[PDB]
RNA sequence: GGCGCGUUAACAAAGCGGUAUGUAGCGGAUUGCAAAUCCGUCUAGUCCGGUUCGACUCCGGAACGCGCCUCCA
RNA sequence: UUCGGAUUGGGGUCUGCAACCCGACCCCAUGAAGCCGGAAUCGCUAGUAAUCGCGGAUCAGCCAUGCCGCGGUGAAUACG
RNA sequence: UCCCCCGUGCCCAUAGCGGCGUGGAACCACCCGUUCCCAUUCCGAACACGGAAGUGAAACGCGCCAGCGCCGAUGGUACUGGGCGGGCGACCGCCUGGGAGAGUAGGUCGGUGCGGGGGA
RNA sequence: CGCCUCCUAAAAGGUAACGGAGGCGCCCAAAGGUCCCCUCAGGCGGGACGGAAAUCCGCCGGAGAGCGCAAGGGUAGAAGGGGGCCUGACUGCGAGGCCUGCAAGCCGAGCAGGGGCGAAAGCCGGGCCUAGUGAACCGGUGGUCCCGUGUGGAAGGGCCAU
RNA sequence: CUGACUGGGGCCUGUAGAGCACUGAUAGGGCUAGGGGGCCCACCAGCCUACCAAACCCUGUCAAACUCCGAAGGGUCCCAG
């Protein structure tokens, strides 16, 4: 699971999910892209299901980058007490994810390996995606 | 200006000598010799003993010239040391002065070193300069068995004109410096 | 927490008071800085605490000098 | 990069211009002195003196006192008394310091 | 030079045990030697000392050969 | 202030007044401030003493 | 959950911004031998991150352990 | 230390078919610990203790500072 | 009015780093000395003075070079003042006015004022 | 639970929560004034003991160092490092402003007296700046000689300093 | 006639966005101070790593308490309705 090694501040404020995406738009090191159709909070938990599930389909074969870190806090309130007293423990981490980010990519693999590892990895995930594959517009970029 | 002999050697037959083995098209582009700065890192008299006054007395008449005194510039707990306190002395020596000190030292100096086998020719800085260490005052002329009490080194720096090692070696061997194989 | 944070601390009201054009009299204050933000220029003086204030009635004139700073000139009638 | 000589220039002549005056600008090579004039409101040079103009040779502390005599002389024509006094990278003395003497002995206030 | 504070210098002599005469300037007027760069064996070519035989270390002797071959 | 940082008041030694009230460091600085201030009582620079206060 | 305290070597247990102890263990002495006794010797600061010239020691976090409180309904 | 003679480098002699593991001796160089020894413990009552040298068996040679003998110089103390 | 040099400003890298070439008639510098004025927590290195044997080697000035650095459009977009809508929500569209940052083309090895010395 | 710094705070100022992070209740007789001089951290190479790191030399290095203590702003064309002489860490004021419900808080040219440093121009009414603090009442100590209960004194008050 | 509001002109600002020059965070690869083992060998060092990891180079990202940048707006003064 990722996480920071370490942190200026441990907690953060709530921000926005407004807009698309900054950076990351284009499939960069792989052949086959997982792209995101709308904002999320993906947590460390949802990266690491979708990991595990292309590599298990990829026996022996394939490189995995994940292009997404969850480097913000998220935190909770313990059950049973009332507002106030302060924010809450941190209780995991998310990554922002904006309409247009590539979050992950595959190589070495055949066509029809990555549409189908692709495919389960998208059903880890709390949001509409689709699959993509490098093009002249990546290398125009 | 005092007629010492280095100077006039330097002058006579090793600035012509340089000039034909490199052919410079200048008189200022052959090597000079500009200073020669001599650092006692004593270290032990820290604050065990006032002692630097002991070694400012010797340095003064190997060289005819007073060291000035070197302090620390911060505390190190491993040396058992504190910013500000004296752990040192440097002259520095030029024109007569500095020909003066060389011909001591090529002559009468190290000759008197244990097992003098030549001086190191990879101690070059890389840009024309030279240094050496030396672990015995009592080589110099001007020190004898009786008014020595502790054992004390130096580091010597030679400081040239010259731009590149080949340059100053040059200049060193036809002054006189030895040097090992 | 609400046992470790809770601490501020007064607003100061810093900036600049006057602005380019604007007719002041001798002693008026022109900026409250914290160093110099604004250097003083032709009839301005600095207080103690970077304060940048006029010498002489006059125009408050803005200008910047690149790698010599943003300075603040009062111009005479 | 600056050296000791250029931070020395800075540091000595911000100091004056704060003033407001007109600055009695000093330049001393190994062979002559010059001395200018100037108001820095207006970036002009009102009067100037130097003895490569008038040909002025002997010992360069008796050459720089002349050199101030002929720059009074040639201020006070043109109705400058007052002036604040730019020694620059040099330190208040020898050649730069005859010349001023020679400038206050010629009718200079400063 | 500051005053006050530097052992003046005087012109002086540095005598060595093999004769050598060497003029400089010097706090000491009359210095005496045991070695100088003329005598040292470093500086004079080779000048071997005691110990001349290049350590003959290797099969240099023949050990005999009276045995047979 | 404190107890080693101390305050303190300077006394004119020509007229006897106390005209001044500073501070001072009896660790530090243990022997007693002696400074040249103006006395107004006497219009004139003056050397003030360090007295209790 | 709140508040307070503690973590030291073989065990029990102290002081210290720069330097333990008791009983053990080990080598010797004594003894027919073991114990007792005597002569010598000896193993360290829970972990991570800071401040500091310098941290077992001061500060922050984490883990474990201990003590008290958790009421009106 | 002109005390002390361990350790090591080098040159040699002899015995033995053969001195590397593993002999003795000579010469040169090296010149360690050791400043009279903690708790404790041993021998000895007179030609004894202490101290000095000499011979022998085994044995080519010898790791003998051991063992068995021989003589030279020669004490102190025993109240109980 | 032309050119070279020296001093002092302004604009504040399009002015800089780096590379190559060049200047001693004049100026400037290095340079020669340390009696004198002055000076080094030691040193005539620095600061200072007295000069003219030498050299433009160093420094400085002046030229060429787009390697780096800096400047940088047009177009489009993000965002947004005001006016309207959609979506369970996270959020998103349309009209009207404004409009970046980054990237691209490309530009740059400065511009200019006053005074002084010299030559044409 | 008062005070200082940053964020939240929506590009003037101001802005809440038992919102997110840290500090203060001192200090310095120089760590103050002025004049003069000087310029860092770091990296690479060389050098007796001597090293990751002591002191010395050469080269690159524009501020990444330093500035007593949190944070932010500022700063080498010094506010940083060193030295000489000094006490302006003044008295009497104070045009004009910032800030502001009040009360407080803050900056300040210039004039007079008497000075410090500097050849001079000039600077100096503490400290690179923003925390290091407490109204009034009651009383203590020094000065002043204003009041002094018929009168001269005194007791005791007032005023100025603390 | 000075007002809300509006027009022109100057000055002030660091949010939205964006970016990586600083401070932190961070993915893949290359090159390697120093690490784990290792053929080892302590006489003495290189080397092996499909196990870490400093700087550096390439590619690729994140930030209320990051900024080489930076709007729309807003504030204020002057003149005009
Ligand atoms: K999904
Ligand atoms: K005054
Ligand atoms: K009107
Ligand atoms: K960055
Ligand atoms: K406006
Ligand atoms: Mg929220
Ligand atoms: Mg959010
Ligand atoms: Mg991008
Ligand atoms: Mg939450
Ligand atoms: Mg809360
Ligand atoms: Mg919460
Ligand atoms: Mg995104
Ligand atoms: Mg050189
Ligand atoms: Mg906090
Ligand atoms: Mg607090
Ligand atoms: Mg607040
Ligand atoms: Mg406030
Ligand atoms: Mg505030
Ligand atoms: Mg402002
Ligand atoms: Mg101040
Ligand atoms: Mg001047
Ligand atoms: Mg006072
Ligand atoms: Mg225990
Ligand atoms: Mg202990
Ligand atoms: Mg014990
Ligand atoms: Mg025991
Ligand atoms: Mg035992
Ligand atoms: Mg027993
Ligand atoms: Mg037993
Ligand atoms: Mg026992
Ligand atoms: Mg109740
Ligand atoms: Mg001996
Ligand atoms: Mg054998
Ligand atoms: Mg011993
Ligand atoms: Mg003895
Ligand atoms: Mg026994
Ligand atoms: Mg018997
Ligand atoms: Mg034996
Ligand atoms: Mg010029
Ligand atoms: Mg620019
Ligand atoms: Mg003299
Ligand atoms: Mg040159
Ligand atoms: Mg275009
Ligand atoms: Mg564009
Ligand atoms: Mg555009
Ligand atoms: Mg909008
Ligand atoms: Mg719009
Ligand atoms: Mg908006
Ligand atoms: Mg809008
Ligand atoms: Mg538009
Ligand atoms: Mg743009
Ligand atoms: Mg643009
Ligand atoms: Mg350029
Ligand atoms: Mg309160
Ligand atoms: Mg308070
Ligand atoms: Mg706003
Ligand atoms: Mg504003
Ligand atoms: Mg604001
Ligand atoms: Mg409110
Ligand atoms: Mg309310
Ligand atoms: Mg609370
Ligand atoms: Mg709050
Ligand atoms: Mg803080
Ligand atoms: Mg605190
Ligand atoms: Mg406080
Ligand atoms: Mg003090
Ligand atoms: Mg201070
Ligand atoms: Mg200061
Ligand atoms: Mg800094
Ligand atoms: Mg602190
Ligand atoms: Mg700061
Ligand atoms: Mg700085
Ligand atoms: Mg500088
Ligand atoms: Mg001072
Ligand atoms: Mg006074
Ligand atoms: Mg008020
Ligand atoms: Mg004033
Ligand atoms: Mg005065
Ligand atoms: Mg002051
Ligand atoms: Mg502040
Ligand atoms: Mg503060
Ligand atoms: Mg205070
Ligand atoms: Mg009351
Ligand atoms: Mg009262
Ligand atoms: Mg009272
Ligand atoms: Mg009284
Ligand atoms: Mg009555
Ligand atoms: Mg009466
Ligand atoms: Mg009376
Ligand atoms: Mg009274
Ligand atoms: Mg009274
Ligand atoms: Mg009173
Ligand atoms: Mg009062
Ligand atoms: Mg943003
Ligand atoms: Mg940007
Ligand atoms: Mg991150
Ligand atoms: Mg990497
Ligand atoms: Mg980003
Ligand atoms: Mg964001
Ligand atoms: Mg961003
Ligand atoms: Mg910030
Ligand atoms: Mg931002
Ligand atoms: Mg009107
Ligand atoms: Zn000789
Ligand atoms: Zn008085």
């Amino acid at each position: 699971m990722l996480m920071p090694r370490r942190m200026k501040y441990r907690k953060q404020q709530r921000g926005r999910l407004k807009g698309a995406t900054k950076g990351g738009d284009y499939v960069a090191f792989g052949d086959y892209g997982l792209v995101a159709l709308e904002p999320a909070w993906i947590t460390a938990q949802q990266i690491e299901a979708a990991r595990v599930a292309m590599v298990r389909h990829f026996r022996r074969g394939g490189k995995i980058f994940i292009r997404i870190f969850p480097d913000k806090p998220y935190t909770k309130k313990p059950l049973e007490v009332r507002m106030g007293k302060g924010k809450g423990n941190v209780e995991g981490y998310v990554a922002v994810v904006k309409p247009g980010r590539v979050m992950f990519e595959v190589a070495g693999v055949t066509e029809e390996q990555a549409m189908e590892a692709l495919r389960i990895a998208g059903h880890k995930l709390p949001i509409k995606t689709k699959i993509v594959r490098r093009d002249a517009y990546d290398e125009a970029q | 200006p005092l007629d010492v002999a280095l100077k006039r050697k330097y002058y006579e037959e090793v600035r012509p000598e340089l000039i034909r083995r490199f052919g410079y098209q200048n008189v200022w582009e052959v090597p000079r010799l500009e200073k020669v700065v001599i650092n006692q890192g004593l270290g032990e008299a820290k604050e065990d003993a006032r002692i630097l006054e002991k070694a400012a007395q010797e340095l003064a008449l190997i060289t005819g010239q007073k060291p000035a005194v070197t302090r620390a510039k911060k505390s190190i707990s491993n040396f058992k040391l504190r910013k500000g306190m004296p752990i040192g002395l440097r002259v520095t020596l030029r024109r007569d002065r500095m020909w003066i000190f060389l011909e001591k030292l090529l002559n009468v100096a190290l000759p008197r070193i244990r097992d003098f086998r030549g001086l190191n020719p990879n101690s070059f800085d890389g840009r024309g300069n030279y240094n050496l260490g030396l672990r015995e005052q009592l080589i110099f002329p001007e020190i004898t068995y009786d008014m020595v009490d502790a054992l004390r080194g130096m580091d010597i720096a030679v400081v040239t004109t010259a731009e590149t090692d080949e340059e100053a070696r040059a200049l060193l061997e036809l002054l006189g410096f030895p040097f090992r194989k | 927490g609400s046992t470790r944070n809770g601490r501020d601390s007064q607003a100061k009201r810093l900036g600049v008071k006057r602005y380019e054009g604007q007719v002041v009299r001798a002693g008026n204050i022109l900026v409250r800085q914290r160093g110099t933000r604004f250097k003083p220029g032709k009839n301005v003086g600095m207080g103690r605490d970077f304060t940048l204030f006029a010498l002489v009635d006059g125009v408050v004139e803005f200008q910047d000098r690149g790698r010599l700073g943003r300075y603040v000139h009062v111009r005479p009638l | 990069r600056l050296t000791a000589y250029e931070r020395r220039k800075f540091r000595v002549r911000n100091r004056i211009k704060r003033t407001g005056r007109l600055r009695l600008s000093v330049f001393r090579s190994l062979k002559h002195i010059y001395a200018q004039i100037i108001d820095d409101e207006k970036g002009v040079t009102l009067v100037s003196a130097s003895s490569l103009a008038l040909k002025l040779k002997g010992n360069k502390t008796e050459v720089a006192r002349q050199v101030g005599r002929a720059l009074a002389e040639k201020a006070l024509a043109l109705g400058i008394k007052q002036v604040a006094f730019d020694r620059g990278p040099y330190k208040y003395h020898g050649r730069v310091k005859a010349l001023a003497e020679g400038a206050r002995e010629g009718g200079l206030e400063f | 030079m500051k005053e006050g504070i530097h052992p003046k210098l005087v012109p002086a002599r540095i005598i060595c045990g093999c004769g050598n005469v060497i003029e400089t300037y010097s706090t000491k007027p009359e210095i005496y030697v045991e070695v100088c760069s003329k005598c040292h064996p470093f500086y004079t070519g080779q000048q071997r000392f005691v110990d001349t035989e290049g350590r003959v270390e290797r099969f240099q002797r023949r050990y005999g050969d009276s045995y047979r071959k | 202030a404190s107890e080693v940082r101390i305050k303190l008041l300077l006394e004119c030694t020509e007229c006897k007044r106390r005209n001044y009230a500073t501070e001072k460091n009896k660790r530090n600085t243990p022997n007693k401030l002696e400074l040249r201030k103006y006395c107004p009582w006497c219009r004139k620079h003056t050397v003030h003493r360090e007295v209790k206060i």
